[PDB]
């Protein structure tokens, strides 16, 4: 179906992690098209940046054949 | 995100100076308008979706966007499309209860125009559907609160432009 | 369709399509010509239809057509006939594509949203689809009527 | 993604019209060779691993690629690029199957040609290896369903590059 | 700030909201006459509050001024007092939007890595923020100092 | 991540060769240094704190960067700042204990640049503190285990500029 | 290596490296001369234990090299030679490395995908292994063999 190619940056808000986080940090990844919404204000409320959003799969405007 | 209490604060931080007159008067301004800016959201909410329905119906319906071909046609993305505006109108309120934009930076804006642009929404519409709210909102809660709203409706389409 | 289905299901267990996912895209394009001459009488007596089921749905249900109802007024009724053409030809598709896939990606998924937010009353939306499977009955042969109302159906039973 | 038949209602759609007469000969077109289709498919499927194994002998070894130094040196690698060829052949059936190559572009060429650049995965070398695999599937299927099927491996060829 | 968290709430719920939130929201406001005037008092005795409240602590706790103690030096006693006017800046915001958030974002999250980095004492900044409090309830009204109080013993608790 | 061993074999492998008496010669080096790089770890890692507080004292305090508007103002960045010091002593152990700075690229440059740069941390300060970590170390480990542990100090370095 | 093992653990964990584990480092390094040994005697006899290993294979499983075997021809039977020389190459890795993982990362991960392609028995691989063993263990200590025969093991229980 129709997929999203995102980057973002969600930093530490609550506490000092001493764990690892760089992968956690700053991302790129492919999101589902019926996912995207839920995981864009996700990072939003995180105080997350987002940097680039493109539609990966790129057909704009499907009516019909999204799976 | 900060309400224009924390915006001072901050602003005041990072100076690391106490609160001057300066920051004074910019907090008792918010002070005299928060039961105003409270009355326009028990408005706002009570009449939501009235909002969204006459706002559309003066924006978008009857064009080539609802029409074959329209990125508003289909029943899948009309609704995707009011459910933006509900959104749109929520956060303005919100923006427009805590006095200040950060909010829309922060949780609407933020990686929207990407979004709507790969997608192929088409932007000058949203920006005339966004005004078409701001009209609405304005009738509902007065000249004042109308013109304090329509400063967040306006901060989401500039953000769009 | 069938065939985007069992694509969908087989690369889902990453495997090629079962001997039986194959058969029935077998039957389904044989049976074709079928679907698409049934499609086609309803394309070609679609004026017809819509309008019968119009005055059906309206005799029924006055309210819509009455003053202060979400149909009243003549550019309004014809908005709303508008709106049964819009899915007598999803219908169409949906008999060609041989299910309602492509009904329900283009006119069911937030049908309700759009409704509401309009405030027209979905239910009658609903009646008055199912007004067009009565018309279409009386010029399909009883094979032909139970196979394409079975997407009336689906229609009707959608939009309530 | 669509199948031709999808293909053609989508369009339709998206003019607001019945099914036209191009339309409908393109539906027809579609339903007289679905069986000449399946009946591919189900060769294919019979002969999936001996189709992989002969382009890539045909193509691959005995030479630098797969001695140390080459991408595909170590049992890892080897794996890796067969498990891929894999890949292509089962999803340019599922598009053979389909008449359509949109699922190629939303579930394999997405994207693909970075992740290779970024491993190092010789884009030309992996062509060839496609190239050989058409070539093997046409042996079995026939020249009408070799030049179908031909269809899709070029499609995965062109996204690559 | 009390409009900041209902928000927050709100939003994570998808709603506006309730009746109860908006509510506060008009105490909060009308309040905050009141509370900009505790927090001047406490601004406007800055030095006092500040200067005093080291007194008692390096009294309390003459080893922080001691050889080898942490504030050992002129220049070090004036970094700790620093340190007490810092807090003490933090605590009249947190009067102002009538809670700690601006005290913790600021000042409290990843105090004690901080602190132990520094090879501070942490219990005895707890201490000298009790001081400021125990100076500053020499100009407050039994009730203003009830208010600012909770501030100074979140912080105090905080880092203890 | 691979160490001095690794990655001795894997230069032979990718020739598709034996250990030669050159490759051989690297594996005596690194084993011949073992102990002193396991001293050198043990001691580090006992003065981990004291390390980066010395190192912090002299590049970072008293100055514009920890007063208000500084990046390290409020005790969350300062905290942060801290830890990531702590990280970069913690892994350039790891390398010196390998004999090899793979790890740093695996875990530690692996999206580093582009995070200061987004968060605002500032690059050169950063360079600077892990620097003064090197003289600080160098000063307690000896000549000889400095110069390593140096190497991967400024390996990070180079990697952030 | 233990070298990478006992870092990736401590990794894991964001902390340094246990005293046990810094131990066993210390070991580790030390007791390296006779493991280095065992490598030079095998990579110095290399072309005679892949030979004769050969040989003994075939006569084992004479089915590999008559007429429909994996390595039937003059050609398939040194490609099959070729194998032996790369596992024995990856033994000598492992050996001097103190463990099976270059052995693992090279030839092992993927190992029957590419056999199961080739159509080469695998069983039949490891049996060629367990030869070589064999046949460095007329040319080792007994002490050596011993050792060295850990890791001929892996491999040839891996090659199944
Ligand atoms: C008729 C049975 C009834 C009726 C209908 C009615 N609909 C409308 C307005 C609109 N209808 C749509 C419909 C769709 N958009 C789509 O993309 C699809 C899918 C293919 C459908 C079904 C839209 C977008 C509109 C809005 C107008 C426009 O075209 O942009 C009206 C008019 C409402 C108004 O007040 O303007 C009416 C009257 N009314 C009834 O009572 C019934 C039962
Ligand atoms: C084979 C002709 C050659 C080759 C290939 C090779 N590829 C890889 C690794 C990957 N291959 C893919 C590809 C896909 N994953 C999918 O899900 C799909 C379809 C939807 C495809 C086409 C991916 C994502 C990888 C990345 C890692 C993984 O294993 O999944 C390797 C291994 C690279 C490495 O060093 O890790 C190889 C060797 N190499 C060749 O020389 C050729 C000619
Ligand atoms: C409405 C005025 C018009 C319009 C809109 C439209 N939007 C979408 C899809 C999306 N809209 C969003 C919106 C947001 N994400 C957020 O985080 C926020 C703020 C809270 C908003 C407002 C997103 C993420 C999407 C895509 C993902 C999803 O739908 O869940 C569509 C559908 C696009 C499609 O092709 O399916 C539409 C139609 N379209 C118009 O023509 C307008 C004038
Ligand atoms: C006084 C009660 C005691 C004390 C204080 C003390 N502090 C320091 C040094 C620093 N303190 C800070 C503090 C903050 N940075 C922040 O962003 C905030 C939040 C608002 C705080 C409170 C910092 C950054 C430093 C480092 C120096 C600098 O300003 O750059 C010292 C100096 C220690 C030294 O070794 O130099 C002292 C003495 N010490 C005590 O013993 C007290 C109980
Ligand atoms: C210290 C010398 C200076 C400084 C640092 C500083 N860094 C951050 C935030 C982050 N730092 C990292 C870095 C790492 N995380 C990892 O996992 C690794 C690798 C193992 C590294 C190197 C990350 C990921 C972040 C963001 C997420 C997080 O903080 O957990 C900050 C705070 C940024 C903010 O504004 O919140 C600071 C202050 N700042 C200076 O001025 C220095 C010279
Ligand atoms: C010998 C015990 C038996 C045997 C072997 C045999 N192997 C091949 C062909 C290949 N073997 C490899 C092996 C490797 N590649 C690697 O990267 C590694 C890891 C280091 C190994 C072990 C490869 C890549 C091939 C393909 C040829 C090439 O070099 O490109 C053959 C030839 C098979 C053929 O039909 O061409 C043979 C005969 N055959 C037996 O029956 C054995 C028991
Ligand atoms: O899809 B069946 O279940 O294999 O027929
Ligand atoms: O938010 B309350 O719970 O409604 O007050």
């Amino acid at each position: 179906g129709r997929l999203f190619k995102i980057t973002a940056c969600v930093p530490s808000q609550t506490r000092i992690r001493t764990q690892r986080e760089l992968q956690n940090t700053y991302f790129t990844k492919l999101v589902p098209y019926e996912n995207w919404f839920r995981e864009q204000q996700r990072i939003q409320k995180m105080g997350g940046k987002i940097v680039k959003v493109e539609l990966a799969t790129g057909k704009q405007g499907i009516n019909t054949g999204l799976a | 995100m900060q309400d224009a209490i924390t915006a001072v604060i901050n602003s005041s931080d990072v100076q690391g100076k106490y609160l001057d007159t300066a920051a004074l008067e910019k907090l008792k301004s918010y002070f005299s308008t928060g039961e105003l800016r409270v009355r326009a959201a028990t408005t706002i909410a009570a009449n939501a979706a009235a909002i969204v329905k006459e706002a559309v119906a003066k924006s978008l319906l009857y064009s080539d966007i609802t029409r074959p071909g329209g990125n508003m046609y289909t029943t899948r993305r009309y609704a995707a499309c009011i459910r933006d505006l509900d959104y749109y109108l929520r956060y303005a309120t919100y923006a427009m209860l805590a006095g200040d934009p950060s909010i829309l930076d922060e949780r609407v804006l933020n990686g929207l125009k990407e979004t709507y642009n790969s997608l192929g929404v088409p932007i000058s519409a949203t920006v005339q559907a966004i005004q078409a709210m701001k009209e609405v909102t304005a009738s509902l809660v007065g000249p004042d609160a109308g013109k304090e709203m329509g400063v967040y409706f306006d901060y989401i389409c500039s953000g769009l432009s | 369709s069938i065939v985007t289905k069992s694509i969908v299901n087989a690369d889902a267990e990453a495997r090629y399509l079962s001997p039986g996912e194959l058969d029935r895209i077998k039957s389904f394009v044989s049976s074709g010509e079928k679907r698409l001459r049934i499609a086609q009488i309803l394309t070609d007596n679609r004026e017809r239809i819509v309008k019968q089921a119009g005055d059906q749905l309206f005799q029924k249900r006055p309210d819509v057509v009455s003053p202060g109802g979400n149909a009243y007024g003549q550019e309004m009724t014809a908005t709303c006939l508008r709106d049964l053409d819009y899915y007598l030809r999803l219908i169409t598709y949906g008999i060609v594509a041989g299910d309602v896939t492509p009904i329900e990606e283009i006119g069911i998924v937030g049908v309700r949203e759009m409704y509401k937010s309009l405030g027209t009353p979905i239910d009658a939306v609903a009646a008055g689809v199912s007004a067009m499977k009565n018309v279409a009955s009386s010029i399909l042969s009883a094979e032909d009527a139970a196979e394409a109302g079975a997407y009336f159906d689906y229609v009707a039973g959608a939009l309530a």
